[PDB]
């Protein structure tokens, strides 16, 4: 039985820290992600871990609508042979791991 | 067969 | 943020997972098995008495508790989002003074 979806998310496999050959590739997928949302529904918290074996973005969306159209764009696309997979974080965890989210209401959309 | 990625 | 030999795991566990017998021991258990996957760990505390789920882990070398962490952190176990936090070695010594001549690798109970 899956998870229900939050405004909170963590992508998986969106990197490969041992293997990244690209200066300034985690900020480059940062700002990918952030154009992505904004075909979507927008975001409003984003942090690329840049040391996660797993390569894990975590992204907060304004909604919950807005989660599930920013997950369903970058979840299902392969990466060095592994799929991007997505997975709904509680509010109150991802607000721990990033308390900085949550007072975030305004979307990060580049002036 | 531990609980490591065991999801909700 | 400080690499160190030291990290604490936290949301590993709640109080409704200790009305098992020997649920420590499966969390233990599971710990030391991931660590044998990257650089071992010679000593582990399940803190029964945190309702936060919180294992403290202490590894051979700061190499082996970063290939620990980074494969560990935001890591899913027993159904919620796990997070690793390094912990300063002498912190870690003060706390768990036993920890300081711990040096055989541990292995999963039998
Ligand atoms: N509803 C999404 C588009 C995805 C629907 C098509 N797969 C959006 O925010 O634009
Ligand atoms: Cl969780
Ligand atoms: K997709």
């Amino acid at each position: 039985v899956q998870p229900l979806a939050t405004q909170c998310f963590q992508l998986s496999n969106m990197f490969n820290p041992q293997t990244e050959e690209e200066v300034g590739w985690d900020t480059e997928i940062k700002d990918d992600v952030i154009e992505e949302c904004n075909k979507h529904g927008g975001v409003i918290h984003i942090y690329v871990d840049k040391n996660s074996a797993q390569g894990n973005v975590y992204v907060k969306c304004p909604s919950i609508a807005a989660a599930i159209a920013a997950v369903n764009a970058l979840h299902g696309r392969w990466f060095a042979g592994k799929m991007i997979t997505a997975a709904y974080v509680p509010l109150p965890t991802y607000h721990n791991l990033f308390p900085d989210s949550m007072t975030a209401t305004q979307l990060l959309v580049p002036s | 067969k531990s609980r490591w990625d065991e999801t909700p």
